[PDB]
DNA sequence: GAATTCGAGCTCGCAACAATGAGCACAT
DNA sequence: ACACTGCGAGCTCGAATTC
């Protein structure tokens, strides 16, 4: 159904993320949504990449790589509370080193930056107009989720490189708009089987309990029951006609000719995904 | 028509005055004299008599007979009224055409859902001294300025404003409503204040997150713009008027939010705050019971010492 | 679309029209079958312009013996191309609907710099140069060795053009400055007189203000064009200083003293009549005599005339054909150029409106030089009181005569000072799917200090600090650009250079740039294009000018360009001027306006102006603050129009600097948001 | 039945009001 | 041959209860 996805978070570190109107820290409600956000990122999508930078006093510094790990996201998203955030932001800066890294991924893929953002003001010490000449090239998908207002950049940012552009009511419109960044638009890679505990076959490296790559030899580790939840999908289960004893629960297919009740046959297309016939 | 616009009111199609203005019994102005002259001689459709529980008073009702209207519309949300005279309007304007249910708007989410809560405070064994030994009226500031109600008032204001909620302490009688205002450094509209000043303490409490109370006395009793609270500590209102508790439930709605109502126990206002649960029960709303607050000793919280407690009894009893 | 108003059946150009423009079809109609003038304020520059001419352009079909042609005075140049792009846009809906072809022409008339095609004249930059070089070429003395046609020099397109541009009349197809000079290019004709000569058979004629309010223009232009039009005041708020200016003649010791030159080179030419220049040499050393003195201001209109028959002797008979004769004796003198004369009709037009024009007028002669108090620097000023006097003519000779713009602010003053009685005198507001503005008027400063600009509450810094601190607050909530317009220019810099002493202007530039727009027209353009360049990329500018402006009437403000406009005071004019200390002792015993009536009327007039500059279409919106404790009086922030006063409720009326910020930082998130 | 408490709106007297800046389009 | 707009007095009600 959908594609991988990469896509990269841009956090404002501004002087304007030590504002009210949100929970205690306006940068401190932004950070509580993200550590939501990474966990239902990774869980509708599963071998999808997140990097996360923040941009802050005219720079851009990059707090998280690229790297499909659910857990050093949020551990460092904890880290963050404490910052300063000072000085007024960048976005030409921040773009650039979200696409040091994210144009050379291959094609088969949805390349993507969100940029959450606080500011009104991008001091950046060029033109921002042929980076969306740049980024449109690149087929990246530039999207923004803005704070207060609404900035002409960040318009036309978005529906030239191909994103949405977004102005928060309240709290309860903010996680609705990062809720919408999970379902992915509608190749072969090579990960690695973990089985043994959590080992890498590879490189026969042990390591945590996670869904991680391996970086002694660069291979992905995913799980495969992870894997099988995206099943069922594909090749779902044709519905019945209905026109006592049935078959599933003993107390009308037209492939394995086996009656059903009523709640065996809500039950069938919902939890079940397959004919308890059929299996036989 | 009020007195201070006057928007060419001779001619025109939607008109709309308030009660006391038509119904006006003393010698009018110049202004008002003309437009009069002019209302009184035309055939309306549709007068809309907002807050229709007013209208059985004795000046009020006089209105639907100055002016002559083919179809008369009542809008309001509290039907309820003492003295017995909501089955005498039944007549002045029709049959009273639909409630709405008042459980069914809040199970559909255009209400919000409000978590009543009648927390009451026990009386303090000084005031509780000279309660039972008077009658004639001195008892109302007694159950009233309790210093145990005023700690339940200091504690549920600190337990929203940590919480981030607009709080709104409706308080009459209007001496502790300035010993309440100015022990905790809160803005008050005490109700001869102006309408100027009225203005500008009300806006601040709307798109100002830091000023968070406020503490009105008697003005919130109608459809006013008070600026969609959060939670209403509600203390020391009126007698019996369950006409009351339904519009000071009007600036909740407007668990998601909730109202509270102070009560100074083993006094009068223990049977005076059933009376106006009466028309909310009937409504569907619970009125729980808090007889201990969630650690009301823990934090610092006025008239802990006797010593200053024994002072607040010598400024209410000198009022007499 | 087939739109049906009360009795006529108008074409229009669109699909869905407000509900509010379909009435000002229908009082618009109400002026043009009553045969009566009419005053419509209505908001909008586009929308407004395809509405009435929606309804003239229909009129003139079913009607058209009672309305011939229709006049359309704008203020300048752009929009002078401006209505002719609507007036396409409506032909060729014309043109797609009923599938034929029309006899109907339009036109747009304007200078000679703007027709030209004659390579050796066209680059001339100033106005007054080209209409001299032009005439060295099209004099009647100059083609009168034409007639031999030799190499002596003329115009090409001149003579090419009344021996071929008189027989065949333009067919059709309205036509912009830029065609007229195509159809000249390609023809060969000359595109000012081609214009010129197809005015008079037209059915819309798209000019300027002064081809018809100006009396030494409008004789010789649209003297005998049309009895029964319709001339329409397009964005006529300043017809009471247009028609001022006209009338009135400023003289001083530069242009006297440069008239003697023009007698001495009239001298030398006359031997290579007689009386006139020692006519002239008489007037010329009464009005030296009378800017030699050094006292106090005087005045004196008629008396003037007196006292210049008895040092002089002479009288106001000969005095009222004296700029006829000047221009009588330069013909018969056969001279090049006539731009150099400038100086010198300059005083033959002062010696004929003395003569004859003595109502409401006046001569202040000022040898007190402004803020000084002993400068050598005279100058008399013929100042016209009365705004009646210009078009007294244009009320009396065409039909019915419609003045319109966005903002006049009373509508019951313009019948007062311009001396007319109108028949509808209409007003209207725009309709929109939100709150589209804001309007709101900051007050008291944060720690309730009051902040208005007054002129004894300038110096002091709790005034000056209260400015900076709502400057530097709203440019942290406002995205992409803030217009602050100041009340003048030695305001602009004793405040600018106040906040930058203290620390308040080094925080403002960590948020917006800031461009101040200065006087000359070099560095402004480079200051303008540069703001427009940082509210389309991130940061965001701050244009910081004057309410009596070149940017404040000209530029105007879409979109993204201005969220919000910043009124830093209530911008009246100099209350201590002795030009205008005389006009309001005049609009005091005629018309009996109060002297502070007219001082606010003309201020709310220029802050609504640059206000209402801010929206311009469906989906702009704009924040509009007004920073002075004096608007909240209910005689100003009553004059202000209707689509700005209806959203100018009572808690947005005395708000303080932080309580400000919280209106516009919930409007521009409110707007921000999809329909 | 006749007060009170505290609110309301409507009239209407009362005291005192205010107003500081700068330049190009258009005819022979 | 002085004087605009806010703003508190009386005046008369209503709601619910004491007296
Ligand atoms: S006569 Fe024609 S070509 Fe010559 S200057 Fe005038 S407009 Fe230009
Ligand atoms: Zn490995
Ligand atoms: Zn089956
Ligand atoms: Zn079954």
């Amino acid at each position: 159904l959908g594609m991988m996805r990469h896509l990269y978070v841009v956090v404002d570190g501004s002087r304007t993320m030590e504002d009210q109107d949100l929970k205690p820290n306006r940068l401190t409600c932004t950070l509580k949504l993200l550590e939501y956000f990474v966990e239902e990122y990774f869980d509708q999508n599963p071998i999808s990449q997140i990097g996360i930078i923040v941009t802050k006093s005219k720079r851009a510094e990059k707090l998280t790589e690229l790297s499909g790990n659910p857990r050093k996201h949020i551990t460092s998203l904890k880290k963050a509370v404490d910052m300063t955030c000072h000085g007024e932001p960048s976005l030409y800066n921040s773009l650039s080193i979200a696409m040091q890294t994210l144009k050379h991924m291959p094609g088969h893929t949805s390349r993507e930056v969100l940029i959450i953002f606080s500011s009104l003001t991008t001091c950046d010490p060029s033109n921002i107009y042929d980076l969306i000449k740049t980024l449109k090239a690149a087929k990246i998908r530039v999207s923004v989720i803005g704070l207060s207002a609404e900035v002409r950049v960040c318009t036309v940012l978005a529906r030239e490189t191909g994103g949405t552009y977004h102005v928060i009511l309240d709290e309860s419109h903010y996680k609705e708009l990062l809720t919408h960044h999970v379902s992915p638009p509608p190749g072969n890679t090579e990960p690695g089987l973990t089985l043994g505990g959590y080992f890498c076959p590879q490189c026969r490296a042990k390591y945590c309990e996670l869904p991680v790559e391996c970086k002694i030899c660069g291979l992905t580790l995913v799980s495969a029951p992870h894997l099988a939840r995206s099943y069922h999908h594909l090749f779902p289960l044709d519905a019945f006609q209905e026109i006592r004893f049935c078959y599933g629960c003993q107390g009308v297919c037209a492939v394995c000719q086996n009656v059903f009740c009523v709640d065996c046959d809500v039950f069938v297309h919902d939890s079940l995904h397959c004919c308890p016939g059929c299996i036989h | 028509f009020t007195s201070d616009a006057k928007d060419k009111p001779i001619g025109c199609s939607v008109a709309i005055s308030t009660y006391s203005m038509l119904g006006h019994t003393t010698k009018r102005s110049w202004e008002a004299e003309r437009v009069m002259e002019w209302l009184k001689t035309q055939e309306w459709g549709l007068m809309i008599l907002d807050e229709v529980h007013t209208i059985p008073a004795k000046m009020f009702r006089r209105v639907l007979t100055i002016v002559q209207a083919h179809c008369k519309l009542g809008l309001t949300a509290t039907l309820v009224r003492e003295d017995d005279k909501i089955v005498d309007l039944n007549f002045l304007i029709g049959p009273k055409l639909y409630e709405a249910n008042w459980m069914e708007l809040q199970n559909n989410g255009y209400i919000a859902k409000v978590q009543c809560a009648e927390v009451w405070c026990p009386m303090s064994p000084e005031f509780y001294r000279e309660y039972v030994a008077i009658k004639t009226k001195k008892r109302i500031l007694l159950y009233t300025m309790n210093p145990n109600k005023f700690r339940a008032c200091q504690f549920l204001i600190k337990f929203h404003e940590r919480r981030n909620d607009k709080i709104i302490v409706f308080a009459d009688n209007v001496f502790a409503l300035k010993e309440y205002a100015i022990r905790l450094n809160k803005p008050y509209i005490y109700g001869p204040t102006s309408q100027g000043e009225r203005m500008q303490i009300l806006q601040n409490f709307k798109h100002n997150p830091k000023i968070n109370t406020i503490f009105i006395s008697k003005v919130g009793d109608t459809s006013f713009d008070l600026p969609e609270a959060n939670v209403l500590i509600q203390i020391s209102s009126h007698g019996g008027s369950r006409r009351q508790e339904a519009q000071r439930l009007g600036r909740v709605l407007r668990y998601n939010a909730f109202f509270y109502s102070l009560v100074s126990q083993d006094t009068q206002e223990m049977a005076y705050s059933t009376k106006r649960q009466r028309f909310l029960v009937d409504q569907g709303y619970s009125f729980k019971v808090i007889t201990k607050l969630a650690g009301m000793e823990e934090e610092d919280l006025a008239f802990s010492t006797k010593e200053e407690q024994q002072q607040l009894l010598q400024k209410v009893l000198a009022a007499t | 679309m087939k739109l049906n108003v009360d009795g006529l059946l108008v074409y229009f150009p669109y699909d869905y029209i407000y509900p509010e423009q379909f009435s000002y079809m229908r009082e618009l109609k109400r002026t043009l079958d009553a045969k009566g003038h009419g005053v419509l304020e209505m908001p909008s520059g586009t929308g407004k312009t395809v509405s009435l001419l929606a309804l003239i352009m229909a009129y003139q079909r079913a009607y058209p013996l009672e309305v011939t042609k229709l006049i359309y005075c704008s203020r300048t140049v752009p929009e002078i191309e401006k209505v002719i792009e609507e007036l396409r846009k409506l032909l060729n809906f014309y043109e797609k609907q009923e599938g034929e072809k029309l006899p109907f022409l339009g036109l747009a008339l304007s200078s000679r710099k703007n027709l030209c095609i004659h390579p050796e004249v066209t680059p001339l930059r100033f106005g007054k140069d080209v209409d001299g070089k032009c005439h060295s070429l099209t004099a009647s003395y100059v083609r009168a060795q034409y007639q031999h046609d030799t190499s002596l020099p003329h115009c090409r397109f001149y003579e090419e053009f009344d021996a071929h541009g008189r027989e065949v009349p333009l067919p059709a197809g309205i036509y912009n400055l830029d065609d007229l000079k195509a159809l000249g290019r390609r023809q060969g004709w000359c595109p000012y007189f081609l214009a010129r000569y197809s005015i008079l058979h037209a059915n819309v004629v798209v000019y300027s203000y002064h081809y018809l309010l100006d009396p030494k223009i409008a004789d010789l232009v649209s003297k005998e064009l049309a009895r029964k039009a319709v001339v329409v005041f397009d964005e006529a708020h300043n017809i009471d200083n247009v028609c001022i200016d006209s009338m009135s003649v400023n003289l001083t010791r530069r242009t006297l003293d440069r008239c003697q030159g023009n007698l001495e080179t009239l001298q030398k030419t006359v031997l290579r009549a007689e009386h006139f220049l020692g006519f002239l040499r008489r007037l010329l050393e009464y009005v030296k005599w009378r800017l030699r003195v050094q006292h106090v201001v005087q005045e004196s209109p008629p008396a003037f005339l007196s006292g210049l028959a008895q040092r002089v002797c002479i009288q106001r008979k000969p005095l009222r054909f004296c700029a006829e004769r000047l221009r009588s004796l330069l013909h018969t003198l056969e001279i090049t150029d006539l731009a150099d004369f400038s100086p010198l009709t300059l005083l033959a037009n002062f010696a004929t409106l003395v003569s004859t024009y003595a109502k409401g007028f006046t001569i202040i002669i000022e040898p007190f030089d402004d803020r000084t108090p002993t400068i050598a620097n005279p100058i008399l000023h013929f100042s016209c009181m009365d705004a009646s006097l210009a078009i007294k003519p244009v009320f009396e000779r065409f039909q019915s005569v419609i003045i319109t713009s966005g903002t006049l602010s009373p509508l019951d003053i313009y019948p007062k000072i311009l001396d007319f009685h109108p028949v509808t005198m209409a007003t209207f507001t725009m309709t929109l799917a939100r709150v589209c503005l804001c309007p709101m008027i900051i007050g008291r400063g944060n720690d309730q200090v009051a902040i208005s600009s007054k002129f004894e509450t300038r110096e002091d810094i709790a005034v000056i600090r209260n400015y900076g601190n709502l400057l530097l607050e709203m440019s942290a909530v406002v995205p992409d650009g803030i217009v602050a317009f100041f009340t003048s220019y030695q305001y602009m810099e004793s405040t600018v250079a106040s906040w930058y002493e203290q620390g308040i202007l080094e925080n403002i530039q960590r948020n917006k740039l800031l461009f101040i727009e200065t006087q000359d027209g070099a560095e402004t353009s480079v200051a303008l294009e540069k703001y427009q360049e940082a509210c389309e990329n991130g940061r965001g500018a701050i244009l910081l000018s004057v309410a009596r402006g070149k940017v404040s009437e000209g530029i105007d403000f879409v979109h993204h360009y201005g969220r919000a406009v910043i009124m830093f005071g209530v911008p009246y004019v100099y209350t201590q001027s002795r030009i205008l200390k005389a006009r309001l002792e005049y609009l005091r015993d005629q018309f009996q306006i109060r002297e502070n009536d007219f001082l606010t009327f003309d201020a709310m007039r220029h802050a609504a102006q640059c206000v209402g500059r801010a929206i311009r279409g469906k989906t702009d919106y704009g924040l509009m603050v007004f920073a002075d404790k004096r608007f909240a009086r209910g005689d100003k922030r009553g004059k202000l129009p209707r689509w700005i006063q209806e959203h100018l409720t009572d808690a947005n009326l005395n708000l303080t600097v932080d309580e400000g910020v919280q209106v516009a930082k919930y409007f521009l998130r409110q707007m921000a948001q999809p329909f």
